């Protein structure tokens, strides 16, 4: 019963309990999709609203991080916001001590250490949320998924959240040598609509997002015209 | 101290005196003024050797750390800012006046002045250090943009020599090192076959009419050079 209490503790089996747990939050939150292209790269998210009275553009899970680089949480938003927060800080220190854009390559694996830092310490609890890095500076445009044990990994596309699983299937029949940053949007928010259940969350809509040359390397939700 | 960066099309060229004073008696004759930050990016180093060495070294290594952690090269923008920041929190303290030169693949040739005051300025050339002054003018005349890489060290060389030939402070050897695409060229030409020296210049040879001897005529000749004459 206690080989699960606290981070600070492997079980006999040899893993975290409760960093599979914060896992979990992850795998009950509203579904996050992204895709990178030659272009650049696009991430669409399904916000499950609560009341019917929210304004648009709120709980925003989409956040621009540096001008080229924005996380897209998929899990508990509020520790989402923490790391979002955290990411800024590093790509800021790029800009003011190292004079340059801040490479995705980096900037997911400062995030996943910050993510991790919080799987070692007792006192911490590890974040509730996967974090969705979408750079493009110099080393190209990037995707990154950084999961609340701290591991970075790149993707061409992926799928995040409670539908992750036939979100993924649909991610598969696109080719990604192939696809432009405009059909991209149109396919990925194709999939969150397709995929949501339309019985437990009556009340969604599909924030998109992307980073590419139309967008001038420059890191914004894209405009509600192209959405569907 | 003498020291100079200049940029050609591929990439750039710093060159040095080599010669440490404390005032007026010459500790070091052949320190290496030009010191590596990364493989392509060097610093020149004016003023306080101890001062700019701190500073190098502890660029140097930033500049490491980054160059593994980001699995890339390292942009001489890079160096420069990080450069800036320490030469500027540090101004009061320190007497350092420094030119971060070199070549990243992505903006080629680029050269930064960091004088004093922790300014940094993206420059075609820069100059530092004492016999800085002397060059100023002799840039502006001769200086001529869109050298070859063979041209702007053979100019650089001419250059640092017409300045460490005036000032006192600066003298010795004449370091360059090009910094381009292709791997580091450092060359030391010794004083003894500098492209300029006052000495061998035959402007100078014919000495000023001073001593002059006990003379009936005020039809100046020459200095006396014999006690019989």
């Amino acid at each position: 019963s206690g080989h699960d209490q606290s981070t600070d503790v492997f079980s006999a089996e040899g893993r975290v309990f409760q960093v599979e747990y914060a896992g979990k939050a992850v795998d009950n939150s509203s579904t996050a999709v992204a895709a990178c292209c030659k272009d650049g790269v696009v991430v669409a998210v399904e916000k499950v609203h609560t009341s019917r009275m929210l304004e648009k553009g709120s709980n925003n899970r989409i956040h621009a991080v540096d001008r080229q680089a924005g996380i897209c949480i998929c899990g508990l938003l509020p520790d989402g916001r923490a790391i979002v927060s955290r990411a800024r800080q590093e790509a800021e220190n790029s800009r003011d001590i190292f004079a340059t854009p801040i490479r995705g390559s980096v900037l997911a694996n400062r995030v996943g250490e910050f993510m991790h830092a919080y799987t070692t310490h007792f006192a911490y609890r590890p974040f509730g949320c996967s974090a969705i890095i979408a750079s493009y500076a110099d080393d190209g445009p990037q995707l990154f998924v950084s999961d609340p044990s701290g591991t970075v990994a790149g993707y061409y596309g992926v799928a995040l959240g409670k539908a992750k699983t036939v979100a993924k299937s649909e991610l598969e029949k696109l080719d990604f040598s192939s696809l432009t940053c405009d059909e991209a949007v149109g396919k990925l928010a194709s999939i969150l609509h397709e995929v949501h259940d339309k019985q437990k969350d009556k009340l969604y809509e599909v924030e998109v997002a992307w980073v590419c040359d139309k967008s001038d390397r420059k890191f914004v939700h894209v405009p509600a015209d192209m959405v569907p | 101290t003498t020291i100079l960066a200049v940029s050609y099309n591929g990439g750039v060229v710093l060159a040095a005196d080599s010669r440490t004073s404390s005032g007026t008696y010459v500790v070091n004759r052949a320190s290496n003024k030009l010191t590596k930050l990364t493989k392509k990016i060097y610093c020149c180093r004016s003023g306080s050797a101890a001062d700019t060495q701190a500073l190098a070294e502890r660029v140097s290594n930033y500049l490491g750390s980054y160059q593994t952690d980001i699995g890339a090269g390292v942009n001489v923008a890079t160096a420069a800012n990080l450069f800036q920041k320490m030469c500027y929190m540090n101004r009061w303290n320190i007497s350092a006046g420094i030119i971060v030169a070199g070549y990243d693949p992505i903006n080629g040739g680029s050269v930064y002045s960091i004088p004093s005051g922790g300014s940094c300025v993206k420059l075609d050339y820069a100059l530092g250090g004492s016999g800085s002054i002397f060059l100023y003018s002799f840039f502006d005349a001769n200086y001529k943009p869109g050298m070859s890489k063979s041209e702007c060290v053979a100019f650089c060389q001419r250059a640092v020599a017409h300045a460490y030939s005036r000032d006192g402070s600066s003298g010795g050897l004449i370091r360059t090192i090009t910094l381009d695409a292709d791997e580091p060229e450092d060359q030391t030409i010794p004083w003894n076959r500098s492209p300029y020296c006052m000495e061998k210049d035959p402007k100078y040879v014919t000495q000023a009419t001073q001593n002059q001897p006990f003379s009936s005529s005020a039809k100046i000749t020459g200095n006396r050079m014999s006690s019989t004459g």
